[PDB]
């Protein structure tokens, strides 16, 4: 039956790439499982040992991958007793297992690992491992391997709340090429948060979009629902407005809602509209940590409330002001808007005897140093993406030779008759 | 056909409720009876949600399969004795009765097939037409930029300026059936002085939307060139009593009025199918468009000058300005310390300059979108 | 804007290209690799 | 093309029956070399000069407008030839005009022209004050 | 009615004239190239999918 | 390829909105889009258009 | 292990094997292409004789009148058979060699030709309204008895 | 093995180096060249050559012209045929007797 | 922050914690302070019981004022951050001064203190000698205004050429 494709995909088993291919068909090969089936490897073969581990649970470069097909028995299996300490003795033996391919396969399994995990003898006691063999494959140069666990004890680091020694970490990080897309987008969404957090957005819009581009589709869902929830929020954070064009993509749009209910508290700018949905969202934006991000808004809120009340006024009495965004004091306005002010947001200046603000004017209509900041960086975009291409293009190419030897003869020979003629 | 109105009085049961149980509903349903429809019954049921008679269904299924039977018997007697040009009458007679029986993928397939047969142009393009006359129906829209392509083909080919004005009507109403509007206004604006097309709708009907959209996207000298100006209008805008009332107050500078019955016809829109929820979008233009309008001749005005002429209060006004100011998509700023409004007019580059970049943009998120994707 | 941005079209069409072509190719020649 | 050579295509005279050819080269300097290259070269106040302005912005709207009617063209090649081959191929272009060339090489002018425009101007403002 | 391009001031009894003659075409074919290429790239997608 | 995208998925989440959403999974997009925002706006506008100016008949 | 792992440093340097593979294409793609231009002296080499193929027969040669002067029964290229060569269709004659150099495409037809020089409207049904009974009595005298002649 | 094997590797490293740097050489010598075969073949082109209308094309590279002379022959085309401009019959630049369109 | 319940508990923590971000906000270190947020994200962390004094404290700096010292009044339920409050306090006034420098030229003398939150009028021209303002009879001028200069000439061609050159070289090595 359809063991044979694990036999099959032993037939994968010769040398080096195969194992990619191997590994391809191997992530649908756990479709089918029997622990009756689990004793197919019992019969596939260190043999004796490999049928005492298969009794417990209910050649060598394969050995790995096979006990790759335990673990997947397992832990698919829900029943988490055997699942989890097999994890321990088949990760301790192919994590100490001197090959480098295995490195690869291995993979596959630490990101089985530290998932069923739960506390700290597996965040701390299984996180010092993976740190350990990362410098060990860091110097072993397994790109792929060194990547994922990166990956996971990041995850480790905001599975907990430390941020700073996964930024610290990352400052001393050298990240690796030939990847595995999802890995790479998985990255760019831990570093983009973690970036994000620290208060430094600009730069966070920058990994999250890679998060997007670099993830793959099929129905990899739940990753992108997940992160554009971040990524709305740090489109928020920054000042941006998002267009509703994505509060309405697909089935995630029943969980952006929140978040297509910040929105219309931030532009319209008005802070007991915003508060009032944050206390009805509030759970709900717990189950992520979107949260606290969000809670920084009241500022960016508030900006948006002075920045409309000026463009809509030439000047206002502050009084009129302080009614409009609901505020206890004037004194308290001139504070607010006083701060607008340096920030570039209004350009005004303010009465102060007569309180009110009176506004600068758009003599900045035509700056063109921001047109054309705009239009450079986008050319530098179409550059890359005409250099990219052409690098990449640029790779059946053989069978090469014009010209000819017999039909050279044969121009000869014409030539001679001709002559002779 | 199928006939529209089905359609039409459909989406007026879905409404915000409005229930009722009045002539809608009872409307349908009479045109189920004489159309021993069925597709719908259940999708219908499943839609509004209030089944019953499970015996009515089984009548109605019992006689399509009567006729669907003899139909297919008819075209057996054609294999024996063909009759080209006859064996694809009766598919279309099919095709057609799985439109009675509004069954969309069947008629679907079975002109199809008629189209390899077909051969004509009236058959292999007013066929076409009616295969996406469905589109209409289901509220669909690439079934329908797919086969208006097809036919636009056939009709670049040969064909003649008949057909063209249907199809005028037909992407028009489609144009309508989307934010776009500014490709109806032509469309639609020409397609007063042909009209042969009553498939759809009446010709007063019609009228009244190649006025409103005109009215939304033509200019003000184009306004009163194309459509104040429409033969074909006064003697119809005069058989109306709303639209027309206040494409006048417009043009003439008779605001006030405007606004009213522009409401009026606002409530007369999220009624429609066309519009569905544009109703919000058609409004909101048309309060810029005024503004714009009273502005333009002013570089400073006295908000009660503006609030008296609309007679409306001061607070409400601001409040409405303060919408479309922030947008650039109106010239004014206000000054609510002495209650006055100036003028700033705009400069042509800072028009292109915010529309360009916005373009731009969206060519930039679907180049690169699609080219990870054929990079990998 | 236009000029840089239209030719990048032009290039990735090309590549579209060059990808239609290894993938046609890398199927005839595994087509092949049977007998 | 030269030749030179001396006595006993051109096979037809005898090339080597009456005749026979010879084998040349050029004696040359390092300065003759020097002068030839500034055969080609430009002249002095060059480098700084500014085309008409106004007259370049002509080429920038008409040979964009030029463009944007080939735009489509190289739509419609795409959504046509889309569905064909090369041999089916060299009936549609020997024929025609593929607007691929054009969009192309028309942006050559426009990306070049305008930067050397745009380079001469920055130049002309900083140095020349 | 778009005639001489100016404005009123009602308020001192003035009228002000101006010269426009700014429309630009250039941004505007560029604008038109922008659409004609907007649908160049959703045909061309259109193959991609299925070479890929 | 999917599969490795899957499993990074998971990893990332399960979840328990994302499953629902899941579950539910349409519909068009028409052609561009913001901002909606409210509605009833207008005719509410008009009913105290009215009311404003019958108001302002009141005053 | 100390230079052990040393060569797997170096080793995987193979990278630079690929680039340059890169390269060769890369390479050997103009190569061709600064060569293919040299062969250019073929244009030279002479010309081409399109003909009029009378007809094929026995003993290996096709029997044609060329253009301007006449009939030639001449040999084929070996690239073709004599079986694939119809009458009445173009094909490349070596010039002087006057054998078949290759087979062009098309010949244009005659039947078809004559038909384009009457230019008779091409005329679908439906467009002549009032013309059924005759186009029933047609479709009895022409349409039925071809369809169906077992009718 | 190691001090003759990882020893005899660096030689490797050089010939991908000994290659690397010189296969840019190929191609940058070729690009000057490139321009040269294009205008060295201008030649192809002359000066006294022989009118012919512009028949037909069999495919790339090929088609069939009218002479002037009465003789219509498959003839071949210079890679320089700025192509798009071959209606269905041109007035048409003939060399003599490689006969091919100039 | 250590796995258990008996461990955690001392109240000490309540107020040492607050303390602690409350220091972070009156050294200006605003990463350090977030980056403890991110920390502490006491999932099970009602509201912020006493933690909203540091916290609130940080949100409304993020932009008014008066909200703020109204924190500075109501830390007096607490500890020697008073001193911090001391320093925050002048902390703020800067920024009002720093702001209002470049907000409009022109102040009453009681407006100032009305701003600054003085109980004194002679502290306001103490500050504002501080602060070198030039004082008219309770009227002060901040003048020069701007000096809306630099209207584009040593990085509009020096580096757009380069830019071109770049953007050229993007041309350029594009090959």
């Amino acid at each position: 039956a359809a063991a044979a494709e694990h036999s099959q995909r032993e037939l994968d088993t010769v040398t080096l790439e195969d194992i990619k291919e191997h590994v391809k068909q191997l992530e649908k090969a756990v479709s089918g499982k029997e622990p009756r089936f689990v004793l197919r490897a019992l019969r596939m073969l260190t043999s004796r040992r490999l049928n005492h581990y298969v009794l417990y649970k209910a050649l060598p470069e394969v050995e790995a991958y096979l006990q790759l097909l335990v673990v997947i028995f397992m832990m698919n299996s829900k029943r988490y007793k055997e699942a989890q300490k097999i994890s321990d003795d088949l990760m301790q033996k192919i994590s100490t297992q001197n090959r480098r391919a295995l490195d690869l396969v291995a993979a596959k399994c630490y990101y089985y690992h530290a998932r069923v995990y739960e506390f700290l003898d597996k965040l701390d006691v299984v996180r010092s491992f993976l740190h350990a063999r990362l410098r060990t494959a860091t110097l072993r140069h397994d790109a792929d391997g060194q990547a994922t666990l990166l990956n996971l004890l990041l995850r480790n680091y905001l599975h907990y709340s430390l941020y700073d020694q996964a930024e610290k970490l990352v400052s001393k990080s050298v990240f690796p090429e030939q990847a595995n897309n999802n890995e790479w987008a998985r990255y760019l969404y831990y570093t983009g948060r973690i970036k994000a957090i620290q208060l430094e957005y600009s730069e966070a819009r920058r990994t999250m979009t890679n998060a997007l581009r670099k993830a793959p589709q099929h129905t990899a869902v739940g990753f992108k629902q997940t992160v554009h929830k971040l990524l709305i929020v740090v489109e928020l954070l920054l000042g941006e407005i998002p267009d509703r064009l994505q509060f309405r993509q697909p089935s995630l749009k029943r969980s952006l809602m929140p978040y297509f209910l910040l929105t219309q508290a931030v532009r319209t700018g008005n802070l007991a509209k915003f508060n009032q949905v944050l206390d009805q969202f509030g759970e709900k934006f717990q189950a992520d940590g979107t949260y606290t991000l969000i809670i920084r808004l009241r500022h960016n809120v508030i900006k948006t409330g002075v920045r409309m009340i000026s463009l809509s006024y030439s000047r206002i009495s502050l009084a009129d002001i302080a009614q409009k965004l609901q505020l206890d004091s004037p004194e308290d306005a001139e504070f607010i808007v006083a701060k607008a002010i340096r920030d570039g947001v209004i350009e005004a200046s303010i009465n102060h005897e007569k309180g009110y603000v009176q506004s600068k004017e758009m003599i900045d209509i035509y700056s063109t140093r921001e047109p054309q900041l705009a239009f450079h960086q986008r050319i530098s975009f179409c550059l890359d993406i005409h250099n990219m291409s052409v690098k990449a293009m640029r790779f059946s190419y053989n069978k090469d030779l014009e010209s000819a030897e017999e039909r050279r003869e044969r121009e000869q020979q014409d030539l001679e008759f001709a002559k002779e003629m | 056909n199928p006939d529209l109105r089905i359609a039409q009085l459909r989406f007026l049961l879905s409404l915000p409720e409005h229930r009722g149980d009045a002539a809608v509903r009872d409307e349908l349903m009479a045109a189920v009876r004489d159309n021993n429809m069925a597709p719908y019954y259940e999708a219908l049921c499943k839609s509004l949600d209030w089944q019953i008679d499970v015996d009515l269904l089984n009548k109605m299924k019992k006689a399509n399969e009567d006729e669907l039977k003899r139909l297919d018997e008819e075209l057996e007697d054609a294999e024996k004795n063909l009759g080209e040009s006859e064996i694809r009458d009766a598919m279309m007679a099919k095709a057609e009765y799985l439109c009675r029986i509004g069954d969309k993928e069947g008629a679907l397939t079975a002109f199809r097939k008629t189209y390899d047969k077909t051969v004509a142009l009236g058959h292999r393009l007013d066929i076409v037409f009616y295969l996406l006359r469905i589109g209409l129906f289901y509220m669909d829209n690439d079934l329908i930029t797919r086969n208006t392509e097809k036919a636009k083909s056939l009709i670049e080919e040969g064909g003649d300026w008949d057909r063209r004005n249907r199809l005028k009507v037909y992407q028009g109403l489609y144009c309508v059936a989307i934010r776009d509007f500014k490709q109806a206004a032509e469309l639609f604006l020409d397609t007063v002085s042909t009209f042969t097309s009553y498939e759809l709708m009446d010709y007063k009907t019609f009228v009244t939307y190649t006025v409103y959209v005109s009215m939304i996207a033509l200019e003000r000298p184009d306004l009163r060139e194309k459509v104040i100006k429409g033969a074909e209008i006064l003697e119809v805008l005069h058989s109306l009593p709303a639209v027309r009332q206040y494409l006048f107050s417009l043009y003439e500078c008779r605001y006030s009025v405007f606004f009213q019955s522009l409401a009026v016809v606002e409530q007369e829109m999220k009624k429609d199918w066309l519009f569905a929820p544009h109703y919000r979008y058609y409004v909101r233009e048309m309060r810029i468009h005024a503004y714009s309008q009273l502005l333009e001749s002013y570089r400073s005005l006295t908000l009660g000058y503006m609030a008296e002429a609309f007679g409306v209060g001061v607070e409400f006004i601001d409040q409405e300005l303060s919408r479309f100011i922030a947008a650039g998509r109106l010239h004014c700023k206000i000054d609510k310390v002495n209650e006055i409004v100036e003028t700033n007019r705009p400069d042509s580059k800072n028009w292109q300059y915010q529309e360009t970049i916005k373009k731009g943009d969206l060519l930039l998120n679907r180049v690169q979108k699609l080219s990870r994707v054929i990079n990998m | 804007y236009l000029a840089s941005l239209i030719r990048s079209v032009v290039a990735l069409h090309n590549l579209i290209n060059n990808k239609i072509a290894n993938r046609d190719a890398e199927k005839k020649e595994g087509q092949e690799k049977e007998e | 093309v030269i030749d030179a050579f001396r006595l006993i295509q051109a096979l037809i005279h005898g090339l080597n029956r009456h005749y026979y050819s010879i084998t040349i080269n050029y004696r040359k300097n390092e300065l003759e070399q020097k002068m030839l290259l500034n055969l080609h070269k430009k002249s002095w106040m060059e480098g700084l000069t500014l085309q008409d302005y106004s007259e370049h912005c002509k080429h920038n709207e008409s040979v964009v407008k030029e463009m944007l009617e080939l735009a489509k063209n190289y739509n419609k090649a795409v959504e046509e030839e889309d569905k064909m081959t090369p041999e089916q191929l060299a009936i549609k272009n020997v024929g025609k005009q593929d607007p691929k060339r054009h969009l192309e090489e028309h942006v050559d002018v426009l990306m070049t022209s305008n930067i050397v425009q745009c380079l001469a101007a920055m130049l002309d403002t900083v140095v020349f004050k | 009615d778009k005639k001489f391009h100016g404005i009123l001031d009602q308020g001192e009894g003035v009228l002000i004239i101006f010269d426009e003659p700014p429309v630009d075409k250039t941004y505007e074919a560029a604008l038109e190239t922008i659409q004609n290429m907007s649908k160049v790239v959703d045909s061309l997608y259109n193959k991609a999918k299925k070479l890929t | 390829e999917k599969k490795q995208p899957v499993d990074l998925g998971l990893l990332e989440e399960d979840d328990e909105f994302e499953e629902f959403p899941a579950e539910d999974w349409d519909a068009h997009v028409w052609e561009d889009n913001w901002d909606d925002d409210n509605v009833e706006d207008d005719f509410s506008n008009q009913l105290r258009a009215e009311l404003e100016k019958h108001g302002y008949k009141m005053e | 292990y100390l230079s052990k792992i040393e060569e797997l440093q170096l080793i995987v340097n193979d990278k630079s094997q690929n680039l340059r593979r890169l390269q060769a294409q890369r390479n050997e793609l103009n190569a061709k292409v600064r060569l293919l231009r040299e062969e250019l002296q073929l244009l030279q080499e002479q010309g081409s004789y399109v003909g009029e193929v009378v007809r094929a027969m026995d003993k290996k040669k096709v029997l044609v009148k060329v253009h301007p002067e006449g009939k030639f029964v001449v040999d084929v290229d070996k690239n073709i058979d004599i079986n694939d060569v119809t009458p009445n269709c173009r094909v490349a004659l070596r010039n002087d060699s006057y054998t078949l150099h290759k087979i062009l495409p098309n010949k244009v037809d005659p039947l078809v030709s004559l038909m384009m020089v009457e230019k008779v409207p091409d005329s679908t049904y439906e467009m002549i309204g009032g013309l059924d009974k005759q186009i029933k009595e047609i479709k009895e005298v022409i349409e039925l008895p071809v369809k169906h002649p077992e009718l | 093995d190691l001090y003759s094997r990882y020893k005899k590797l660096q030689q490797e490293l050089e010939f991908l180096e000994v290659q690397e740097e010189y296969i840019k050489d190929e191609q940058k010598n070729l690009k000057k060249e490139f321009l040269h075969a294009q205008e060295e073949v201008k030649r192809i082109q002359s000066i006294p050559l022989v009118i012919g209308q512009f028949l037909e094309a069999v495919d790339q590279n090929t088609a069939i012209v009218g002479s002037t002379t009465g003789s219509n022959y498959y003839v071949r085309i210079l890679s320089t045929i700025d192509r798009e401009l071959l209606k269905p019959n041109a007035s048409v630049a003939l060399h003599k007797h490689s006969n091919a369109l100039v | 922050f250590d796995y258990k319940e008996q461990l955690p508990e001392s109240a000490y923590m309540h107020q040492l914690l607050g303390l602690n971000l409350l220091f972070l906000l009156s050294q200006n270190r605003v990463a350090e302070f977030h980056t403890e947020l991110e920390r502490l994200p006491a999932k099970d962390i009602q509201t912020n019981v006493y933690i909203k004094h540091p916290v609130s404290l940080e949100q409304y700096l993020m932009e008014g004022s008066y909200n703020k010292v109204f924190l500075a009044k109501g830390n007096i339920p607490a500890e020697s951050y008073t001193f911090f409050i001391d320093i925050l306090l002048d902390t703020i006034r800067d920024e009002i001064a720093g702001c209002i420098e470049k907000a409009y030229e022109k102040i009453l003398f009681t407006e100032a203190t009305r701003i600054l939150f003085f109980n004194t009028p002679k502290k306001m021209t103490d500050y504002a000698k501080k602060r070198g303002w030039v004082l008219g009879p309770n009227n002060y001028y901040s003048f020069a205004s701007q000096q809306q200069k630099p209207e584009d000439t040593t990085i509009p061609s020096t580096e757009l050429a380069k830019q071109v050159i770049e953007y050229a070289r993007q041309l350029e090595m594009i090959v």
